[PDB]
RNA sequence: GGAUUGAAACGCCAUGCUCAGGCUGGCGAGUGGGCGCCACUCUCCA
């Protein structure tokens, strides 16, 4: 669970003809102290055959995933970064196992030093199991 | 007011608490942007156990702000806070869609009662 | 639903202890602008071990002071401290948010009791 | 143990709500204010 927070802002000046006539204006911001996120994705070959999505495009996609956040800095954005990436590759045009079984091999839990509120990646432990014979696991990406 | 001061239903109590908090805050800081309701209504319902303890911090600060002044209502609120909370054994983790509805009811009844002279 | 002398949950005990330190201080020094509550409520709930250690120094000093004068309360308070501090094994460095909620209940519960009489 | 304008009488077979899209760009809670004036532990017994 996450607990959103809100803060207040002053202002030098006035945009409009505010002739009522210090600190002249309020403002708000919304933030998250800390949080860790997960996502899932798929790729299908039969559809790819219909458009031509090829290998070089796949490599460019991997690179985009690795380096997504670096060019995104903004006022409100805060600090964000990516941590892990695991890829499962079946050995034929139609997979060799159900998807849900694969996603279950990845597990996330608290480190030993739980210490109440989490505030860093260090607070967590990540582990990956071993895949069936027909699936190839590469995680070093 | 239709408020029943002896219901003792946990969500009802919670809603009353909420309303009183709101009123206190309102009194503390005239000319505010918005209400407590606006900011934290959702969250409260979602996760009562995580937010109430933060709300009670600000409550204290508001009360402090107030009491120093001749408008020593704010002592009267604190007594209500005492009474309400008294009846509660622990905060819930989660609330059903049903008690969420109940929660609302309590809020409203208390709200009108406060606004009475 | 009211004060339970047998709850024996650490954050409940810490709340009780806080409440009674407040009460003892009150009697110690009349006329103060601000109470220890106003000063330290937030901090105490966030960093138990940090502050609690600190407060007891002053409390010691005070009870030292107060034995000269014939007036007593404070021996009942010194016994109440000594019960709660014997039930508490140790002071956490910090508490989970959900636990900081339970700390508020132990405080309110205890206060009401002391509010009487 | 001939006859209720009666004796018998299916509404039935089957059909995706579908393809996809950022809530975004950014703003000081800040200028300064004495806890002060004065008060006996003091009067006995080898």
């Amino acid at each position: 669970p996450v607990v959103p927070q809100e803060v207040s802002i002053t202002r030098m000046a006035v945009t409009t003809k505010a002739e009522a006539e210090d600190n002249r204006t309020m403002g708000r911001k919304h933030i998250v102290p800390y949080g860790l996120y997960v996502a899932h994705g798929f790729i299908s070959a039969p559809l790819a055959e219909k458009t031509g999505f090829s290998d070089e495009d796949l490599t460019l996609f991997w690179d985009a995933l690795v380096n997504m956040f670096e060019h995104d800095r903004s006022a409100a954005r805060g600090l964000m970064s990516s941590r892990k990436l695991i890829v499962f590759k079946h050995q034929n045009r139609l997979g060799n196992a159900p998807a849900h079984k694969l996603f279950d091999l990845v597990k996330v839990s608290r480190a030993e030093g739980s210490s109440g509120p989490a505030r860093s990646f260090a607070d967590y432990a990540v582990t990956v199991g071993q895949a069936p014979e027909g699936v190839e696991v590469k995680e070093m990406l | 007011v239709s408020l029943d001061p002896a219901r003792t239903d946990r969500p009802y109590l919670l809603g009353r608490l909420f309303a009183v908090l709101e009123k206190a805050q309102e009194d503390a800081v005239p000319g505010a942007n918005a209400t407590i309701k606006d900011r934290y209504l959702a969250s409260a319902s979602a996760n009562p156990g995580q937010v109430f303890h933060m709300l009670l911090k600000n409550a204290s600060n508001h009360t402090a702000k107030l009491r120093k002044d001749p408008e020593r209502k704010a002592i009267h609120y604190e007594i209500m806070m005492q009474e309400i909370i008294d009846n509660i054994s622990d905060f819930p983790v989660t609330m059903s869609s049903d008690e969420q509805g109940l929660f609302m009811i309590g809020y409203y009844h208390q709200r009108k009662a406060l606004f009475t002279k």
